[PDB]
RNA sequence: AAAACUCCAGUUGACACAAAAUAGACUACGAAAGUGGCUUUAACAUAUCUGAACACACAAUAGCUAAGACCCAAACUGGGAUUAGAUACCCCACUAUGCUUAGCCCUAAACCUCAACAGUUCAACAAAACUGCUCGCCAGAACACUACGAGCCACAGCUUAAAACUCAAA
């Protein structure tokens, strides 16, 4: 069952052909890893 | 000295290695992973070559081959790092224990 | 005849359980200028401070309702082979009767 | 095993940034890497001033990439990134989620130790 | 006989305390969370007694802080003035 | 409501001084030591405005490292600053010393307005090896 | 505890060093 | 140096309360544990007697915390003797 | 709040090395350290400073130094009366902190025991 | 206080083979010595115990050999103060050296002075008393971390280690 996840993800993995579009899509998009937490333990962004 | 392209120890019983992509086969090849998987493959090879009952780690011969593979690992580490005295001591003690258990098995 | 095990199993304390944050009614037996000692249940009496509000209405036999934290205040310190005690119990009141 | 390159470039425009990125991933593939994904953290003014190979930089562009490669490729790419001029910094690291978190049962209360000094009058 | 006690576990046992993030995950990129656990004026990170979390998480976050500082995600002297406007967890007294 | 932290060049700073923004305010730098203290005033763009010290005021070996001399130097520097047309000042203090606290009060008695105080004292993270321990 | 014996040893070692320096 | 100026270890004066500002600065520096570090870096501290001093400080903190626990736990009892006889 | 001391000392059952090496035995005693002075009195520094200022301004002219000289006298007087007031304050008892002698009385009423 | 520097001092901008605050009130790893900046790699023995001072391998700091490195500190040295004198504690400058390489030396209060292994609940002080097995060591003080002998890349060294005379103590 574990093999199945990274199996289908190969198509998600970029290549020499998908690069010329994934690079642009990623640099146009934005991503953030930051997130805080309160006294109880509830996440807040 | 097993080949690099040989997939990991765990991913052998699965029958999906034939239809799976060559990129996945390369990813699962032990050359990507550390030397631990290489020595695992070596241990399995020795167990299948010599031992009558495989996957029996409690056996003296299994312990001996494990220590021999570890000895080769330490020897390579030392020829790449002539100065690692900790690994030097470990190699010496490993060969001593190997001689000890060889005597016991001979008895 | 009644067995002591049965009296324990039906006792008020076995059903009381932990004393932390549990209401209970009690009365006083001795009182000082600024404080009063309530006998409520179990072994020890709990000390308390007279509130400026309703301070006049505190005399012998007064039934006051209050919570509590423990039944005996103790603590084991660094060189304490056995825990030391205070011979009291912390209890705070928020109403009477 | 998995490897994340956290990289910070100097502030410049999309065409040359894309050129740098494609050249870098080409170097990855040359070393034999397999790229998992690319993530743009965004453009930010780096916290403290630094000194590049020949100048100083008060801003930067944060990128990250996740890939798979053997070991030698690691230091080969490190020296590649050091030789590259327009790249401010780049660091290879392992992946955190690859190391499964040990199951936690919470904080245990530590009782005060005793019997350190034997009983006597002193 | 039946009224006698029996060998039995403690049901009154309250669940073991878990820190703010005993189960959650942390990485050197969550600069917001990593700067939540540091003094804003000096920039030096607080200890366990001030923070209120387990040693494993403390070690993880301090190592991540060092990594971020050295690579460039974080400064060392001054806490980021953009992330201090966040919930205050670590107890203090000077204010 | 008051913010103890200082403003940032990035907006927004809702507090000015003499109708001026925080950054362009002149900055005073003082270096404290067990033996002596040195004071100086500079513009926001590093133009050296004023400079004085206990030595220039005429304090000798033992007496340079005192608070009275520090506050006198502060008085002098404040006089020079107001002569040159300086009212407000951002304080910067560097290191320990007797006259550390005294120089600021000297400036105040001179008649300047301190807005903030930053202690940019040297802190090595195990960088160099200091002197050996002397036996008093 | 007392260190008189090791002071004796100290003096002996010092004198021996001086002796070898002379000879 | 490379870091920005006038952010860290600063205090904004209000109503010209320079004494309060400086006192708060010293207080925060001590709670962060700095001035001790400056006076330790002034003259060199050998590793051995450094470790000795630090172990002594740890033990002192432990003893003081235990005595403070006892004090805070028994100060409630310090009251007028209710039972004379 | 207190840090634990499981295996920090040199005990026979502890395999590893010791963390601590306390010179004196680590036991809570029934005697508390009595307080101590903080520093030596100093005051009127700014007063005498402005006094010397107006002195060197007016060549030792009392009718001109009046302000500085009176302020200095008043500050010294206030310092003396404050010393007396805080002395009687320490004698009658410091508020907010408990006194050593009565703390010791309480501790001997509720003493620690290392022994049984 | 003196001597010393003013090619001095302060802000600002650029810069290291140097040592790695805070975390750390944490007690983890390594057989031990030791190890607490960051990253990667390799890797952290033995699933009965003991066990070589006839061997093997490590072994802090210091020191030696030949190249290099120069922020800082500093033996030695020189100068200035103190002192009756100061070949020292105080102050200033610099060097071996502390650092990186390829070797050597193999010593410590190398002590937590408490041996490994499997277990249990009283001399004094110290860190409570003990059981079973095993190795090593000890037998009045001092002469003695000594002489002689033997081995060592060591040559003012290291390891092993007595003897003669003296005393009633130590
Ligand atoms: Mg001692
Ligand atoms: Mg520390
Ligand atoms: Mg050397
Ligand atoms: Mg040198
Ligand atoms: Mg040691
Ligand atoms: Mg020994
Ligand atoms: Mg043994
Ligand atoms: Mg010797
Ligand atoms: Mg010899
Ligand atoms: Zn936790």
């Amino acid at each position: 069952r574990e093999v199945l996840q990274l199996q289908e993800e190969v198509k998600n993995f970029i290549t020499r052909e998908n690069l010329e579009a994934r690079v642009e899509a990623a640099l146009d998009s934005r991503k953030n890893y930051n997130w805080a937490i309160t006294r109880e333990g509830l996440v807040v962004r | 000295d097993p080949p690099p392209s040989t997939l990991l120890k765990d991913y052998q019983n699965v029958p999906g290695i034939e239809k799976v992509d060559d990129v996945v086969k390369r990813l699962l090849s032990l050359e990507m992973a550390n030397k631990k998987e290489m020595l695992k493959i070596k241990q399995e090879q020795f167990m299948k070559k010599i031992v009558a009952n495989p996957e029996d780690t409690r056996s003296l011969e299994a312990r001996i081959i494990a220590l021999s593979v570890k000895i080769r690992s330490y020897e390579e580490h030392l020829e790449k790092h002539r100065k690692d005295k900790a690994h030097k001591r470990y190699l010496l003690m490993s060969i001593d224990q190997r001689k000890k258990m060889l005597k016991n098995l001979r008895n | 005849v009644e067995s002591f095990a049965s009296m324990l199993r039906h006792s008020p304390l076995t059903q009381m359980g932990p004393a932390k944050d549990k209401l209970v009614i009690g009365r006083i037996f001795h009182i000082v200028e600024n404080d009063l000692y309530i006998d409520f249940g179990g072994k020890f009496h709990c000390v308390c401070r007279r509130p400026e509000v309703d301070g006049e209405k505190y005399q012998k036999g007064t039934r006051v309702r209050l919570r509590l934290l423990d039944l005996e205040l103790t603590s084991r310190f660094l060189g304490a082979t056995t825990d030391t005690t205070v011979l009291e119990a912390n209890a705070v009141l928020l109403g009477i009767q | 095993p998995r490897y994340e390159l956290a990289l910070i470039l100097k502030a410049m425009q999309r065409p040359e940034t894309a050129a740098t990125l494609k050249r870098t991933i080409e170097a990855l593939m040359d070393r034999g890497a397999i790229v998992r994904d690319l993530e743009n953290l965004g453009e930010r003014a780096l916290p403290y001033r630094i000194s590049a190979h020949s100048q100083q930089h008060n801003r930067g562009g944060y990128f990250l990439v996740d890939f798979y490669a053997p070991t030698a490729a690691v230091e080969s790419m490190v020296e590649h990134l050091s030789r590259d001029i327009d790249v401010i910094r780049g660091n290879i690291v392992k992946h955190p989620l690859t190391q499964e978190l040990k199951e936690c049962e919470g904080i245990v209360p530590v009782p005060l130790a005793e019997k350190l000094y034997s009983t006597k009058k002193r | 006989n039946e009224d006698l006690p029996i060998s039995m576990e403690n049901p009154y046992k309250e669940p073991l305390k878990k820190c703010i993030l005993c189960g959650k995950h942390v990485d050197y990129k969550n600069v917001q969370l990593l700067s939540q656990f540091v003094s804003p004026f000096t920039g030096c990170i607080y200890g366990r007694h001030i923070t209120g979390l387990c040693g494993k998480k403390q070690k993880e976050i301090t190592k991540a802080i060092k990594r971020a500082q050295i690579m460039g995600f974080m400064p060392v002297t001054y806490k980021d003035p953009a992330y201090l406007k966040d919930p205050k967890v670590c107890n203090i007294r000077y204010r | 409501k008051f913010s103890i932290y200082p403003p940032i060049p990035g907006e927004e700073s809702s507090l000015r001084w003499a109708g001026k923004k925080f950054e362009e305010i002149p900055i005073a730098h003082i270096k404290a030591s067990h033996n002596n203290t040195q004071i100086q005033v500079v513009s926001a763009s590093n133009e050296p405005l004023a400079f004085a010290s206990c030595g220039t005021e005429g304090f000798r070996n033992a007496k340079k490292g005192t608070g009275i001399a520090a506050q006198t130097a502060g008085i002098a520097a404040a006089a020079r600053a107001k002569q040159k047309g300086v009212i407000h000042i951002r304080v910067v203090v560097k290191g320990l010393g007797p006259g550390r606290l005294s120089a600021m009060h000297g400036l105040i008695m001179g008649g300047l307005e301190v807005i903030s105080i930053t202690d940019n004292t040297p802190i090595p993270h195990n960088g160099c090896r200091p002197r050996k321990a002397r036996k008093l | 505890k007392n260190v008189l014996k090791i002071r004796r040893r100290k003096m002996n070692h010092h004198k021996y060093r001086k002796l070898v320096k002379k000879t | 140096a490379k870091h920005l100026k006038f952010i860290a270890r600063t205090v904004m004066v209000q109503e010209g309360n320079v004494e309060s500002a400086y006192r708060t600065l010293n207080r925060i520096l001590t709670m962060d544990g700095l001035i001790e570090d400056i006076k330790h870096r002034r003259y060199y501290e050998k590793p051995c007697r450094r470790r000795q001093r630090e172990s002594y400080e740890r033990c002192r903190r432990i003893y003081n915390m235990e005595m403070a626990r006892k004090i805070n736990f028994l100060m409630r009892k310090n009251r007028a003797d209710p039972w004379q006889g | 709040a207190t840090p634990s001391l499981r295996g920090r000392l040199a005990r026979f059952g502890n395999p590893r090395k010791p963390v601590l090496k306390p010179n004196k035995p680590l036991i809570l005693a029934n005697r508390v350290g009595e307080r101590r002075r903080e520093k030596g009195e100093a005051t009127c520094i700014t007063e005498m400073s402005v006094m010397m200022a107006c002195w060197k301004q007016n060549e030792f002219r009392d009718d001109a130094c009046r302000k500085e000289i009176q302020g200095f006298l008043d500050c010294a007087a206030r310092a003396q009366e404050a010393r007396k007031m805080r002395s009687i304050q320490e004698t009658l008892g410091e508020s907010g902190s408990l006194l050593p002698n009565k703390l010791n009385k309480l501790l001997q009423r509720f003493p620690n025991k290392p022994y049984l």
